[PDB]
């Protein structure tokens, strides 16, 4: 019965390389190491910063991406960040979904909110190898933000 | 090389999460110190990032260096944007200035929050600055710099401590006291900047102090930085002995200016 057979662990020792192919990547602006995962600030378009979490789901096992929108308003003579809530065609709009979903819905406390990214049928989708599964994913999930970047 | 200007680049750059402003108001319903864990071995834009999330508000240690510092909060946007900075980081800096002269130069080393937590439209305005002191119509020089090596025994001695600044007392590092402040052969500074031969301007303040105790023709501080870019530098304190103390130190937000920061939460 296939799924995936990434062991938080094997996740782990992979993480250090998607972040440094992470950063060729030209519109990241930062990138975090946090607890099992990264926490990048990217660029999206001139207005939109990109707060994208890579995470290991338990559930499913392979890795996810959470991730929210902010629009840098400017109120006066200061600067303002605010979070965005688009309907998933205002969404479908700013990013590359195709045959993705993401629905949005709380953090863990409900304090906040996250766009999630399916993660369901991960596994389905990057492959069979463990080895470098980490890579394959990055590789063609991130094309969900910019189909240019090539990694 | 030749008697040069020293440059100063920016203390830090802030970066505080949402998750930041929601602990506010739990708490807020039931002046605070904030505490953050320093990255020193990974900078952004060159400086230091001082780091906000919710757990800012309690210290995990007695390992690794923790800065702790002050968050004041304001009932109204009158009450804040009504308030002249200048004066409270000023005040700010004098505090800091003293607790140099008697104790330790770490401790002169701190972050400043005025925010004002407006629940009304959930949005949220505050404005961060890291003091950094000099006495009036000082200026500083470089008359000459060495490039350090962290291979070194003695930086590996530094490194190894949990403080950003120390003495060199024969080849053995030891805590900046005004006592200890005064045979000490050179200053070390974990820097807050990793702009090639330009400390931070925090660096200021340990001069402003490190003279006003042992006053010298030089000054040698030893910047240590997780990059390449290690350096000692013989510096030279020109024109300063003014008793009034000059203070800058706000950061400019994202705009540019020098005015505080919103973190819009309408949506939620």
């Amino acid at each position: 019965p296939l799924g995936s057979m990434l062991t938080l662990p094997e996740y782990n020792e992979q993480i250090p390389n998607v972040r440094s192919l992470l950063t060729k990547w030209a519109k990241v602006e930062r990138i975090q190491d946090v607890q099992d995962g990264l926490q990048l600030d990217v660029r999206l378009k001139t207005d939109t910063l990109l707060e994208l979490h890579i995470y290991y789901d338990h559930v499913y096992h392979v890795p996810s991406i959470k991730f929210r929108l902010w629009s840098l308003d400017t109120e006066e003579d200061i600067s303002s960040l605010r979070l965005l809530t688009l309907s998933d065609s205002e969404l479908r709009s700013i990013l590359n979904l195709g045959t993705f979903s993401v629905t949005l819905s709380t953090d863990m406390e409900m304090k906040s909110v996250y766009y999630y990214i399916n993660n369901c049928d991960t596994d389905a989708n990057v492959g069979s190898d463990v080895e470098h599964y980490l890579t394959r994913w990055i590789s063609l999930y991130i094309r969900i933000f910019d189909l240019n970047f090539v990694p | 090389m030749m008697v040069s200007d020293l440059k100063f680049a920016p203390s830090f750059q802030s970066f505080v999460d949402s998750s930041f402003f929601h602990e506010l108001s739990r708490l807020k319903l039931d002046e605070k110190a904030l505490y953050t864990q320093l990255d020193l071995n990974q900078f952004t834009s060159n400086v230091l990032a001082i780091s906000l999330r919710d757990d800012s508000f309690q210290k995990p240690d007695n390992h690794n260096i923790i800065l702790k510092g002050y968050l004041l909060n304001f009932n109204t946007i009158e009450l804040f944007k009504n308030c002249n900075k200048i004066q409270f980081i000023k005040e700010k800096g004098q505090e800091l200035l003293q607790r140099g002269l008697e104790n330790d130069l770490n401790e002169i080393i701190s972050f400043y929050m005025i925010s004002f937590a407006d629940l009304k439209k959930y949005k949220f305005y505050y404005w961060i600055c890291m003091p950094s002191f000099q006495s009036d119509g000082a200026t500083y020089q470089i008359i000459s710099s060495k490039v350090i090596a962290s291979d070194s025994d003695i930086s590996v001695s530094f490194i190894k401590q949990n403080v950003i600044i120390a003495c060199v007392i024969s080849g053995v590092i030891q805590k900046a006291t005004p006592d200890n402040l005064k045979v000490c052969e050179k200053v070390v500074f974990k820097d807050f900047s990793h702009l090639k031969d330009i400390p931070s301007a925090v660096t200021k303040n340990i001069l402003t102090v490190w003279s006003k105790l042992s006053p010298r023709e030089t000054y040698t501080i030893c910047f240590l930085r997780s990059d390449e870019s290690s350096f000692e530098a013989e510096i030279i304190i020109n024109n300063g002995n003014n008793p009034s103390l000059k203070v800058s130190g706000w950061e400019k937000n994202g705009l540019g200016k020098l005015a505080p920061k919103s973190i819009d939460l309408s949506s939620l």
